[PDB]
RNA sequence: UAACUGAAGAGUUUGAUCAUGGCUCAGAUUGAACGCUGGCGGCAGGCUUAACACAUGCAAGUCGAGCGGGGGAAGGUAGCUUGCUACCGGACCUAGCGGCGGACGGGUGAGUAAUGCUUAGGAAUCUGCCUAUUAGUGGGGGACAACAUCUCGAAAGGGAUGCUAAUACCGCAUACGUCCUACGGGAGAAAGCAGGGGAUCUUCGGACCUUGCGCUAAUAGAUGAGCCUAAGUCGGAUUAGCUAGUUGGUGGGGUAAAGGCCUACCAAGGCGACGAUCUGUAGCGGGUCUGAGAGGAUGAUCCGCCACACUGGGACUGAGACACGGCCCAGACUCCUACGGGAGGCAGCAGUGGGGAAUAUUGGACAAUGGGGGGAACCCUGAUCCAGCCAUGCCGCGUGUGUGAAGAAGGCCUUAUGGUUGUAAAGCACUUUAAGCGAGGAGGAGGCUACUCUAGUUAAUACCUAGGGAUAGUGGACGUUACUCGCAGAAUAAGCACCGGCUAACUCUGUGCCAGCAGCCGCGGUAAUACAGAGGGUGCGAGCGUUAAUCGGAUUUACUGGGCGUAAAGCGUGCGUAGGCGGCUUAUUAAGUCGGAUGUGAAAUCCCCGAGCUUAACUUGGGAAUUGCAUUCGAUACUGGUGAGCUAG
C-alpha cells in the first residue's frame, strides 16, 4: 500500500477477517450438530439441536455475517428435516 | 400477455422434455428470396403426454434446466 | 488573400473591361493593348477553345471583376446550390450581396478595391456599428454609413462624384448629403449585365 | 444518490449548460435520466436565458432527486420571473 | 412554410474497323507524412508504431460536533535578581483507534466470433447515500491500538510484556413491521454526539425541556446491478463428425436469486450440410467516408456497453470489487544495503529511453460545472476550466488605394526596329485593418457574511429551519481578457506547381538515345513547344506540390445491373439423394403477403426553419428523420398448409 490510508484499510481488513471467520465458523458448527442429530434419527434430539441451533443463525445474520435469505432457507431446509423424523 | 411458439415435436425421448421444431419464412436480405429457417427448442413436458410428430405449443418460462427454458401449453394435433 | 498588382493585363486576358480602374479615362485610352492576351504569344480574340477553356475563363472573368478567390467563391457556388431557385442567380445575388460590393455601388469607393479597403480600415458602419470584414451578407433593409472620421475624405467625394455619372441602382437609396444608404433588396438578374453567362459555371462546378 | 444538475457544452468561453436529472456517480457531461431544460449565461439579444420544465422539475424532486445549489438557485428565480 | 433534386466520360492492342477485355487518368476524403515557403486571429485536433521498459513530481482524502492520549502559543494569578520565574482556565494542532470515501472520476483495446454487442421481451433477485411512512434507541461486560518497559536493525522498519477510551466489539432485555412454522408457537436489534434554555431540583454539577445530526427493524418509491429468452452480428471443408457433467430426471448441497452451479444415483441422451468441432482474424453500437441509389470501406476525437491494469491463480473487507495508484500465492524483471535486512509496477497527468515517416509542457487554479469528507468554517480533486507548443484541419483577415505613357532604363524575342514585360515601374495624392505603443474596460459570480423584518418548531422572543427587504463588505486561474478610444508611419508582412495529348497556359538558348523526363500513350540519336536555364504565361495563394490509403468512375462479382457456338466460360453421358420449383376446380386456415392502432427506436450526429457569435467556422432552440423491432386488431387476390374433386402433364 503506497497511502496511509491504504495501509490503515489493509490492516482494519484483516482483523475484521478474523472476527469474520469466527463468527461464520459458530454458525457452521451449529448447522453441523444439528444434521449428527439428523443423521442419529431421535426426534427429540434432533428438535432439541434445531432449537439450539436457529438462535446462533438469527443473530449472525442480524450482525451481515451472513444473509437473512440463508438464514431462513437453513431454518426451514433443517425444519423440515426434522420433522420428516416424526 | 406471454409469448408462445407452435412447432413440431422431433424428439421425446428424454424425461419430462421435448424437442420441437419452430419453422420461419423470411426474406433473404439482399436477393429477395423468401427462404425458410429452422429453431430446436427444448421444452418442459410434466407428464410426458407429448409424442414425437406431434403439433404442440410452448411458451416462455423461466429456466427448468441447462437448455429448457420453454414449458408445453397444449398439444394442438396428435400423430 | 487579395490579388495585388497589374488589373489591366487581367482585363485583357478575359477580353472585356473589368471595372478594376476608376473610369476617369476610358478602357482603350487607359491600356492600347486590348484584343491581345499579355503574353507574348498573345492572340486575338478569334482564337478557338474548348468547352473547358471557356467554362473556366467565364468564372475567372466573374471571380476577377468581385476580387474572390477560389476556395471562396466555391463556397458561394455550394451555398447557392443548396439554396432552392435558380443556381446562377443565387450565385450573382450572393456576389452582389458583399458589404465592399455595396459600399462600391453606393458610390462610397472609386473601385471595388478602394471599397474593400475603407471597410476594412473601419470607416464603414453597418447598422450603427463599424466592421471591418468584405464578405459581410448584406440584408434587406439595410443601413450602411460613413463613420465621422472617414467623412471629409477627398477619396469620397472624388468617388461620389464619378458614382454620379454612373447610374444609381434601383435597390439602393442613397443619400450623398449625409453619407448613408439603405439597401433594400437582393437585385434580380435583370439589373446585372447579360454578358455574363452563368450555365457555364454552373456546368463547371456540377461536373 | 439522483441529482439535478447542469452538463456542460458549448464552446471555449461560451458555456451553455443542459438542466439533467442523473446518477450522481456518472461523469458530467456522460450518462443521464432525462433532461429537463437549459441554462445560458452569457445570452444576448433574442436569446433566450433560462427554461426550466417545472412539472418535471416537481415530479423529481417528489421522488428524492438533490438539486445542486447552482440549479436550486436558478429553479427559485425561474419561479420568480413566472 | 421547410426538412430534397438524382446517374457525364477519356487514353491505350490494328495498315483501317467493330467487339471483347484488362491497365491508366480526370472526383471526393484523411488523426496523415515528406519537399519548398511562411504574417495574424477564431474554433477544433495532436504516439495510428512497442498491451515495450520506465528516473522524478503530482493524480484519494476528509471528519476533534465519535474517542483517549500527546504537543506547542499566548493570556491571568502569584511571588520574587524586577520582568523573570512557578502555577491556573480558555484558544489552536494531530501520530493512533473509529466513520465515510477509496468499486466514482481517469487510461487502454491485449483478450474476446459470443458468457460480448444491437434490437425486442421476460421472472426467480439484491441495492450505501436520497424521498415517504411505521415502531424504537433499555441495561451490562470483556478487550485492543495509542501509551510505558525491554529487545533486533545505521536506518527503513520489526518482535515481546503491562495498562486504557469510544458512535470499536459481544451477551442480556424489549419487538408496529420482519424470519421460520407442523397454524399450536418459536427467533432475531440499536450509540451516542452537539446547539439553546423557562421553571424545578442538582446527592455539586448535572438532571430535565427542546431542536438537530446520528443508530435499529420494516414496507414502498427512485437509482444501480445480477439473471433468462428470441432474432441478427467476419473468413476457411486444402477442417465432417463433436460431446460423457456430456443431455434430461430425482434426493441433497449451494447462491441475493432461476439453473449441472455442485454432488450421489437413474436413463442414453444432446449438437451438426440451416456448417457442429477445429482453425485464422477481430472489441461492439450510435455513427464517419464514399456512392444517384443499392452497396462498399471504416469504428480516432464525442456518447452508450464490454473487457483489461507487469504475466498467471485466488480470496478478504464491504451495500457494492474478485478492486489501475488494496491483500495472499507463483513467475520474470528492476532498485537500496552496513549483507543484518528491505522495496516496486505510468495502458492516470507531465516527462525519459527505445521504436517509428510521424504526433506537444516534467505549466496555472480550484474562480466556474461536477465528485469525496464535514453541522459549518473549510480541505482534497493532473476530473474539469484554462494557459504553452505544432499551418494538422476548417473558417476569416492582411500584406495597401487612386492617379500616372510622345510607353523611362534593364531583361526576353525579333525581319533589328519594333514587340513584350506593361499602368507594369518611377513620379504625384491619399488611407491605417491587422501587428506595435498608451488609456479605458464588460461578462463568465450565482452567492456568502453583517443588519432588519415575517413565518414555523417549542415553555420560550433563546436555538434551528424556511422566506422578504435595503445597505455595506467579500469573492476570477485565464488576465496586460473580449471590446472601445488615441499615436506614428506604407511603414512590419508572397510563395508553390505547371505550360506534347488527356488538361488552362509557348518561345529562345544549352545538350545531342548523353545528361535527363515520365500517371498512361511516350520524349532525347543538331533547329527538342516533352531534358536544364531564361523570358512570358496559366492555376492556386499562407499556402503549393509529392507519397500513402478508402470509395467512385468499374454494368470490372452485374440484387438494382453481365455473360458461356467462334472472344474466358455447358461437366463425356445418364440415373438419382438433400434441396429449389411445380397442372385445373372448390371449401377452409391465415404462415408468407397487405393495412390500421399502440409501445419502442437514448442524447449527440445528418437535413429544415430560427437564435448568438462584427461575418464565417462554431455554439444552440424546436422540428423533421431514425427506412427498424415488438404486441394487438383486421383483409383473403396470390404463394404455402389441410379436406374434397378433375384429367390437358
Ligand atoms: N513476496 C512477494 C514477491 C512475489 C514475486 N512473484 C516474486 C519476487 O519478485 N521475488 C523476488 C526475489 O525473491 C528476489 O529478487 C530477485 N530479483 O531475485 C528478492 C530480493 O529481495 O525480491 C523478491 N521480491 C519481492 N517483492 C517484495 C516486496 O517489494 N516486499 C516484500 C517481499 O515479498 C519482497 N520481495
Amino acid at each position: 500500500a503506497n497511502s496511509a490510508q491504504a495501509k490503515k484499510r489493509a490492516r482494519q481488513n484483516v482483523k475484521a477477517r478474523k472476527h469474520n471467520a469466527s463468527l461464520r465458523s459458530m454458525v457452521r458448527t451449529y448447522i453441523k450438530r444439528t444434521l449428527s442429530a439428523i443423521a442419529g434419527g431421535d426426534y427429540a434430539v434432533a428438535t432439541e439441536a434445531y432449537k439450539k441451533a436457529v438462535p446462533v443463525i438469527d443473530r449472525m445474520a442480524d450482525k451481515g455475517i451472513i444473509h437473512k435469505n440463508k438464514a431462513a432457507r437453513h431454518k426451514s431446509r433443517l425444519n423440515a428435516q426434522v420433522k420428516a423424523l416424526a | 400477455t406471454v409469448r408462445t411458439l407452435t412447432g413440431k415435436v422431433v424428439s421425446d425421448k428424454m424425461d419430462k422434455s421435448i424437442v420441437v421444431l419452430i419453422e420461419r419464412r423470411v426474406q433473404h436480405p439482399l436477393y429477395g428470396k423468401s427462404i425458410r429457417r429452422s429453431t430446436k427448442l427444448h421444452a418442459h413436458d410434466e407428464n410426458n403426454v407429448a409424442k414425437i410428430g406431434d403439433v404442440v405449443t410452448i411458451k416462455e418460462s423461466r429456466p427448468i434446466s441447462k437448455t429448457k427454458a420453454w414449458t408445453l401449453v397444449e398439444v394442438v394435433e396428435a400423430a | 488573400a487579395r490579388y495585388i498588382g497589374p488589373k489591366c493585363k487581367l482585363s485583357r486576358r478575359e477580353g472585356t473591361d473589368l471595372q478594376l480602374k476608376s473610369g476617369v479615362k476610358p478602357f482603350d485610352v487607359k491600356t492600347k493593348k486590348a484584343n491581345k492576351a499579355p503574353g507574348q504569344h498573345g492572340q486575338a480574340r478569334g482564337g478557338k477553345q474548348s468547352e473547358y477553356s471557356l467554362q473556366l475563363r467565364e468564372k475567372q472573368k466573374v471571380r476577377r471583376i468581385y476580387g474572390v478567390l477560389e476556395r471562396q467563391f466555391s463556397n458561394y457556388y455550394k451555398e447557392a446550390a443548396r439554396v432552392k431557385g435558380a443556381t446562377g442567380e443565387n450565385l450573382l445575388k450572393l456576389l452582389e450581396s458583399r458589404l465592399d460590393n455595396v459600399v462600391y455601388r453606393m458610390g462610397f469607393g472609386s473601385t471595388r478595391a478602394e471599397a474593400r479597403q475603407l471597410v476594412s480600415h473601419r470607416s464603414i458602419t453597418l447598422n450603427g456599428r463599424r466592421v471591418n470584414i468584405a464578405s459581410i451578407q448584406v440584408k434587406a433593409g439595410d443601413v450602411i454609413a460613413v463613420h465621422e472620421g472617414a467623412k471629409q475624405q477627398l477619396r469620397i467625394k472624388n468617388a461620389i462624384e464619378l458614382a454620379a455619372q454612373r447610374g444609381i441602382p434601383a435597390w439602393i437609396e442613397v443619400d450623398h448629403s449625409k453619407l448613408e444608404g439603405t439597401f433594400k433588396a437582393a437585385p434580380d438578374r435583370s439589373d446585372l449585365p447579360a454578358e455574363i453567362n452563368e450555365s457555364l459555371i454552373v456546368e463547371l462546378y456540377s461536373k | 444518490m439522483v441529482v439535478i444538475r447542469l452538463a456542460r457544452g458549448g464552446a471555449k468561453k461560451r458555456p451553455f449548460y443542459q438542466i439533467v436529472v442523473t446518477d450522481s456517480r456518472n461523469a458530467r457531461d456522460g450518462r443521464f435520466i432525462e433532461r429537463i431544460g437549459f441554462f445560458n449565461p452569457t445570452a444576448q439579444g433574442q436569446a433566450e436565458k433560462l427554461r426550466l420544465d417545472a412539472d418535471r422539475f416537481a415530479h423529481w424532486v417528489s421522488q428524492g432527486a438533490q438539486p445542486s445549489e447552482r440549479v436550486a438557485s436558478l429553479a427559485a428565480q425561474a419561479k420568480k420571473a413566472t
